[PDB]
């Protein structure tokens, strides 16, 4: 639905 | 870029630096990718004609066992036990291993694991004992660098990354040439089955592979695409390449700020349904202190 994601960033579950 | 360390810089000789790596001569080659179906904000075009000099990369991932010899000599400490976590694919979370609540938005796949970390790639309790000759993995960016230095090394440029990777073919779609499994035969280790419920493992694996698993490219590398994503030197951008210009175009090194750092050739997880980035154009980035269990790193050197 969005640009799919392959790299989980620290600062993305803040 | 400009890394602080707690170790001092080993004196190595030009010999041992280059044992495992392949020297690839200066030239040029063709970088990047017009597939229809890229995702237009990675920026993988334009396709363009870029000038490397001469240098030395890695045939395979660092391994856990090199990994190891790294810290056994320095004492370093990586990012993930700084932070205690790191990220952790659900299946293979063992039941009852402590987790944090933590989302990452729109891939809820991904756990984050206190404890998790390049020794204990699954959370407390895992080990590496069998897996001396797989990828590090947990290794940030900036534990990759700190490797590389340590090494005598450094990581690739992005573009350097991609003409090794690509072995000596002009604009192929991997790194072997335009099909996933020519003969039949599986030659990296990406994810088959139905992402992200079950892998099949029908290439033989549903977590990394030993750095020398399946057959290499054209140049003598293993697993440039799959297994692992690997750290580049360069930030991320989608559009910085775009100009046509000497820093884009020889011995390019990217934009001289970001926010994230390129990370390239896919990884046990990618698949053509989400992310079909083993492509060798492909290319996405992570923030230089996050780790996870699919991204570690290959190092470069000038000769
Ligand atoms: C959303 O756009 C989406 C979601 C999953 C896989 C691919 C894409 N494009
Ligand atoms: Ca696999
Ligand atoms: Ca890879
Ligand atoms: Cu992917």
């Amino acid at each position: 639905a969005t640009t799919p994601l392959c790299g989980p960033s620290r600062a993305s579950i803040l | 870029h400009m890394p602080s360390f707690d170790f001092d810089i080993p004196r190595r000789s030009p010999q041992e630096i280059a044992k495992g790596m392949v020297a690839i001569p200066g030239g040029t080659f063709r970088m990047g990718g017009e597939d229809p179906d890229a995702f237009p904000e990675d920026g993988e075009g334009p396709v363009r004609t870029v000038r490397l000099s001469p240098f030395l990369i890695d045939r395979y991932a660092v391994s856990n066992r090199q990994f190891a010899a790294f810290v056994k000599a320095t004492g370093y400490v990586t990012d993930a036990e700084r932070y205690g976590w790191s990220f952790v694919f659900h299946a293979h979370v063992a039941p009852g291993t402590p987790v944090m609540d933590a989302v990452v938005p729109e891939a809820p796949w991904w756990v984050a694991v206190p404890g998790a970390y390049w020794k204990a790639p699954e959370g407390p309790g895992s080990s590496i004992t069998d897996r001396p000759n797989h990828p590090v993995v947990h290794v940030s960016w900036n534990d990759a660098v700190a490797y590389a230095t340590w090494a005598g090394k450094r990581l690739p440029t992005e573009a350097e990354w991609e003409m090794a990777a690509r072995g000596g073919l002009d604009q192929a779609r991997y790194p072997w040439g335009n099909e996933l499994t020519p003969r039949g035969r599986h030659r990296c280790n990406i994810w088959q089955g139905t992402f992200p419920v079950h892998d099949t493992g029908e290439d033989g694996y549903t977590g990394t592979a030993p750095v020398n698993a399946f057959a290499p490219n054209g140049y003598g590398l293993y697993n440039v695409a799959g297994n692992v994503w690997e750290w580049c030197a360069d930030w991320w951008s989608a559009d910085w390449h775009a100009t046509e210009s000497p820093a884009t175009r020889i011995d390019p090194r990217g934009p001289e700020t970001g926010t994230a750092r390129v990370t390239k050739g896919g990884s046990f997880l990618c698949h053509e349904s989400y992310c079909n980035r083993y492509r060798v154009a492909a290319r996405t980035c992570n923030t230089p202190d996050s780790s996870a269990a699919h991204t570690g790193f290959r190092c470069a050197a000038d000769p």
